[PDB]
RNA sequence: GGAGCCUCGGUUGGCCUCGGAUAGCCGGUCCCCCGCGGGGUCCGGUGCGGAGUGCCCUUCGUCCUGGGAAACGGGGCGCGGC
RNA sequence: CCCCGGAGCCCCGCGGACGCUACGCCGCGACGAGUAGGAGGGCCGCUGCGGUGAGCCUUGAAGCCUAGGGCGCGGGCCCGGG
RNA sequence: CCGCGGCGGUGCGCCGCGACCGGCUCCGGGACGGCUGGGAAGGCCCGGCGGGGAAGGUGGCUCGGCCGAGUGUUACAGCCCCCCCGGCAGCAGCACUCGCCGAAUCCCGGGGCCGAGGGAGCGAGACCCGUCGCCGCGCUCUCCCCCCUCCCGGCGCGCCGG
C-alpha cells in the first residue's frame, strides 16, 4: 500500500480518524463566525469615528 | 430529483453534519417498511424448412492469440479530458487584451472573447486591425494585459465552439504509393461561414474598441522586448 | 555590447575582481586609463611589494621566469589574469575578451565609459587612509612612458572640453526650443507626465 | 547527551509524527499505519484500537 | 517582429567546488539579481540555440542548420538572482558563457 | 550581379567634459580681464542628482483613401567640392 | 423456502491459473565499505570421454579480421560482412 | 468496403496540453490561545503632589536685521519631562509590523519542481467488470413551497408553464 499522507489527504485522515470531519467543520465555521464579528467591530469603529 | 440539501463548505466538507442532515432530509417519516437449461436466454430468429433456427448474438470467436495482456487495477480517479474541470487565470476576463506569445500570430495583440468547452481561449484581434481571425489559444501561451474593452453585450454566435474551430482533412487509403496522395490537397480554404462569423463578431467589437482612444493603434502593434526592459520589472 | 570602464578612481584588485566575472560570463570588457587605477595602502608599502615581485625570477634562466610587466595596463591585466582559470581553454578565452590600455586611445576616447562604484576609492576606503597611484608605482619600477601618456592625455582633455562645450550648446538650445514650442507640444508634454517623466 | 537532541514534545508534535511518519512493527516488518485494523490487530489487547488511541 | 525572449547567460553547471553535477545548468538571467526578482522566471521554457554543419528539419519550416536543446528554469539559485535550469539533454560545456533564451511562454501572468 | 561548400557568435542604438567627495551641476552676467569662446566676481536656479545610465535616443506589422493637427523634411548604397 | 452442466459471479466448500521447469511462481519488510581469509552461485570460459540433439557443415567447419547489429552487472555470448 | 462503433494492446519521428495522486519547496490569506489574565502606546481630559532639565523668562557677552540667532546663570511653569495619588470605552502581541511563545488553542486558497511503475478475468446459450475500506453527501422510492431561470411550450425584450 502507498502511504497517502493523512494531513494533506482529507479522506485518509477520516479513514484513520473520522472525528476529524467535525473538528474541521468546526474551525471553518468558527473562523468565519469570528471573521464576520471582526468586520462588525470595524464597522462600529468607523461609525464611532464618523460620529 | 432535488439538489444537494447541504451546501459545500470546503471541497469534501459539507456545511451541515450527519445529524442536521437526518432532520433536513427527514429520515423520520421516510422509513421504508419492506419485508438456462431449456429456456434459452438471448438468441432467436426465423427460417424455412426443418423449422425455425436458434441463432446466437455475439458468437464465440474464430481466433485466439497465443498470448495476450491481462487486465489492470481499476484506479480510482483518472477522468478523460472531456470530464475535466477547466481553470482560467483571473487576469483573463472577457473583453480583456492578450499578447499571444507562441504561434504565427506571435507578439500580436488581441481581444479575448470566451473560454471554450475545451478550456482553450477563443480570441480575436479583429482580423481588420491585426490580421488575427476568430481563433483558439491557450491561457498558458498568452500574457493577460491589464487593458480591457467593455465587451459585455456582444452576442457571440452560439454555434461557434471548440468543435467548429477544429482541423479537418485526410483519410486513410487512396493510391498512396508513388509521388502523390495528400502531399497536395495544398490549401486550407477559408470557407464562407467562417468569413460570415468573423464579419458578425468584429462589427460588435470594432465599434467598442475604437471608443477607447489609440486602442486600435495599440492593437495594430506587435510586442517585443527591447534593450533595458525586463519582463519581470515591467507590468502587463 | 561592450563595457568600457575608466580605471581612474578605482581599486586595483577590487576592479579586477569584478572585471574577471564579467569576462567569464562572455562580456567583452575594455579597461581604460589604467595608470589612474589606485591601490590602497601608502605608496612606499606598494613599491616594496612590487619590488619583491621583481626579485622573483627563475635563477638558472631569468628569460623563462615570471615576466614582470611595467606598464599599468599590463599590471592590471596581470591581476585580472590572477582571478581567472587562465591555464584552461575557457580561462584563456576569457582574457581574450579583456582589453586594457594605459591612457585612453582612439576607439574609446569618443565613447562614454562606465565606472564600477563598488571598486571606487571614494567609497571603498576611509578618507584618512593612504593609497598609491598605480602610475607613480609603474613609473618608478621602470615604466618608460609616463610623460608620453600624460602629454597625449592633455590633448585628449582639451579635445574633449570642446566637444562638451558644443554638447552644452545643443542642450541649451533644446531647453530654449521647448519654451519656443510649448503650446504645440502641450498635449504631448502633458501625457509624458501623467505616466511620470518630466517631473 | 552530545549524541542527541531531545525534549518535551507538543501535542501537535505527537500528531504530526504519528500521522506523517507513523509506522507499525508488525511481525517485525516496518509497515505504515494505513488503517486502524493494523493498530488494533497488535495493540487492541490494551484498549488501543485506532491512531487516536495511540496518540493518547 | 522583435525579440520575444529574455536574455540569459549559461553560468555553468550546478556544482560543488570539486564535483560538477552536469544535469543541472545555472542561468544568469539578464537584469535580475535577487532571489526575489526571480519568481517571474520559475517554470519558463528555455532554449540553448546553436547551429551545426549538417542540415536538420524545422517545425513549420524548411530544413535548417540551427538546432536547439530545450529546457526549463526550475528554481532560484542563491541570493543574487542566478537561476537553476534543467534541459532535455545536458548542456554541452562548449555552451559556457553563451546565450540561452528564456522564453515567456509557460506564463502565469 | 548569380549559385555554393564551410566557420560561427549574435537577435536596437547611445557620437566622449573635467573632476570633486568636509562638495558639486547649470544658468546669466549688469561688471571686469584674456584668446565666437576661456578666466573671474556677483546674482538666480537645481542638489538623495529629471540638463537623472533609477537615464537618453530609436519604434515593431504592409498597404488603400480622405479629413484634421504637425509640414520642406526624407530618399535615390543619388552624385562633385571644402 | 426447489437443482450452479447453470448463482452469474468480489466468493463460490460441484471443478479449477494466463500462473504450477514446486530446484517453479508470487508477496511483504529490512539491509548492500572491504585487504588477509572463508563460503555460495556462474545458461562464464578451455580440452577429452558416455549419453543425447533424425544438431550444423563444400549451397562453405575451425580459425582469423571487422568506424556493422545486439544481449548480459560481469566472466562472456549471439548475430551481419569479409 | 464504410463505420476510427465496443475492447485490447500501439504511437515512424519530434512535440505540446490537460486533470488525478505521491514527495518536495515556496507564496498569499484569514481565525485562535497564553503572559506581569502581556509590557509599552494611543485618545479624552479633570483634580491634585512634589522633583529635574532647563524657558514664551531674565541677565552678562557675542553675532545679525524692538525682533531673530549663539553661549552663561538661578530656577517657578506660561517648552517639556519624571514620580505619586483616582478613572474612562479602543483595545487586539495592533499594517502606526516598538519588543514573544505557541495551535485539537488551525484553517482556507495559490504557485514551481521531480515522479507515476503496480496490474485481485484464458467459461461451455446469460458482463470482456466492476471495485474493497472511508467520505459524506447527493439523490430517490416522503410530501410541501420559494426563487432564479437553460432547453422546449405558451402568452404579452417582459411574463407564465427542465
Ligand atoms: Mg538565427
Ligand atoms: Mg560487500
Ligand atoms: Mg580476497
Amino acid at each position: 500500500v502507498l502511504k497517502k499522507n493523512p494531513l494533506k489527504n482529507l479522506r485518509i485522515m477520516l479513514k484513520l480518524n473520522p472525528y476529524a470531519k467535525t473538528m474541521r467543520r468546526n474551525t471553518i465555521l468558527r473562523q468565519a463566525r469570528n471573521h464576520k464579528l471582526r468586520v462588525e467591530r470595524a464597522a462600529a469603529a468607523l461609525a464611532a469615528k464618523k460620529s | 430529483p432535488h439538489c444537494s440539501r447541504n451546501p459545500v463548505l470546503v471541497r469534501g466538507i459539507g456545511r451541515y453534519s450527519r445529524s442536521a442532515m437526518y432532520s433536513r432530509k427527514a429520515l423520520y417519516k421516510r422509513k421504508y417498511a419492506a419485508p438456462v437449461l431449456a429456456t434459452v436466454t438471448k438468441p432467436v430468429g426465423g427460417d424455412k424448412n426443418g423449422g425455425t433456427r436458434v441463432v446466437k448474438l455475439r458468437k464465440m470467436p474464430r481466433y485466439y492469440p497465443t498470448e495476450d495482456v491481462p487486465r489492470k487495477l481499476l484506479s480510482h480517479g483518472r477522468k478523460p479530458f472531456s470530464q475535466h474541470v477547466r481553470k482560467l487565470r483571473a487576469s483573463i476576463t472577457p473583453g480583456t487584451i492578450l499578447i499571444i506569445l507562441t504561434g504565427r500570430h506571435r507578439g500580436k495583440r488581441v481581444v479575448f472573447l470566451k473560454q471554450l468547452s475545451s478550456g482553450l481561449l477563443l480570441v480575436t484581434g479583429p482580423l481588420s486591425l491585426n490580421r488575427v481571425p476568430l481563433r483558439r489559444t491557450h491561457q498558458k501561451f498568452v500574457i493577460a494585459t491589464s487593458t480591457k474593452i467593455d465587451i459585455s453585450g456582444v452576442k457571440i454566435p452560439k454555434h461557434l465552439t471548440d468543435a467548429y474551430f477544429k482541423k479537418k482533412q485526410l483519410r486513410k487509403p487512396r493510391h498512396q504509393e508513388g509521388e502523390i496522395f495528400d502531399t497536395e490537397k495544398e490549401k486550407y480554404e477559408i470557407t464562407e461561414q467562417r468569413k460570415v462569423d468573423q464579419k458578425a463578431v468584429d462589427s460588435q467589437i470594432l465599434p467598442k474598441i475604437k471608443a477607447v482612444p489609440q486602442l486600435q493603434g495599440y492593437l495594430r502593434s506587435v510586442f517585443a522586448l527591447t534593450n533595458g526592459v525586463y519582463p519581470h520589472k515591467l507590468v502587463f | 555590447q561592450v563595457l568600457v570602464l575608466d580605471g581612474r578612481g578605482h581599486l586595483l584588485g577590487r576592479l579586477a575582481a569584478i572585471v574577471a566575472k564579467q569576462v567569464l560570463l562572455g562580456r567583452k570588457v575594455v579597461v581604460v586609463r589604467c595608470e589612474g587605477i589606485n591601490i590602497s595602502g601608502n605608496f612606499y608599502r606598494n613599491k616594496l611589494k612590487y619590488l619583491a615581485f621583481l626579485r622573483k625570477r627563475m635563477n638558472t634562466n631569468p628569460s623563462r621566469g615570471p615576466y614582470h610587466f611595467r606598464a599599468p595596463s599590463r599590471i592590471f591585466w596581470r591581476t585580472v589574469r590572477g582571478m581567472l582559470p587562465h591555464k584552461t581553454k575557457r580561462g584563456q578565452a576569457a582574457l581574450d575578451r579583456l582589453k586594457v590600455f594605459d591612457g585612453i586611445p582612439p576607439p574609446y576616447d569618443k565613447k562614454k565609459r562606465m565606472v564600477v562604484p563598488a571598486a571606487l576609492k571614494v567609497v571603498r576606503l576611509k578618507p584618512t587612509r593612504k593609497f598609491a597611484y598605480l602610475g607613480r608605482l609603474a613609473h618608478e619600477v621602470g615604466w618608460k612612458y609616463q610623460a608620453v601618456t600624460a602629454t597625449l592625455e592633455e590633448k585628449r582633455k582639451e579635445k574633449a572640453k570642446i566637444h562638451y562645450r558644443k554638447k552644452k550648446q545643443l542642450m541649451r538650445l533644446r531647453k530654449q526650443a521647448e519654451k519656443n514650442v510649448e503650446k504645440k507640444i502641450d498635449r504631448f508634454t502633458e501625457v509624458l507626465k501623467t505616466h511620470g517623466f518630466l517631473v | 547527551e552530545p549524541y542527541i537532541a531531545w525534549g518535551y514534545p507538543n501535542l501537535k508534535s505527537v500528531n504530526e509524527l504519528i500521522y506523517k511518519r507513523g509506522y507499525g512493527k508488525i511481525n517485525k516488518k516496518r509497515i505504515a499505519l494505513t488503517d486502524n485494523a493494523l493498530i488494533a490487530r497488535s495493540l487492541g489487547k490494551y484498549g488501543i484500537i485506532c491512531m487516536e488511541d495511540l496518540i493518547h | 517582429s522583435g525579440r520575444l525572449w529574455c536574455k540569459a547567460i549559461f553560468a555553468g553547471y550546478k556544482r560543488g567546488l570539486r564535483n560538477q553535477r552536469e544535469h543541472t545548468a545555472l542561468l544568469k538571467i539578464e537584469g535580475v539579481y535577487a532571489r526575489d526578482e526571480t519568481e517571474f522566471y520559475l517554470g519558463k521554457r528555455c532554449a540553448y540555440v546553436y547551429k551545426a554543419k549538417n542540415n536538420t528539419v524545422t517545425p513549420g519550416g524548411k530544413p535548417n542548420k540551427t538546432r536547439v536543446i530545450w529546457g526549463k528554469v526550475t528554481r532560484a539559485h542563491g541570493n543574487s538572482g542566478m537561476v537553476r535550469a534543467k534541459f532535455r539533454s545536458n548542456l554541452p560545456a562548449k555552451a559556457i558563457g553563451h546565450r540561452i533564451r528564456v522564453m515567456l511562454y509557460p506564463s502565469r501572468i
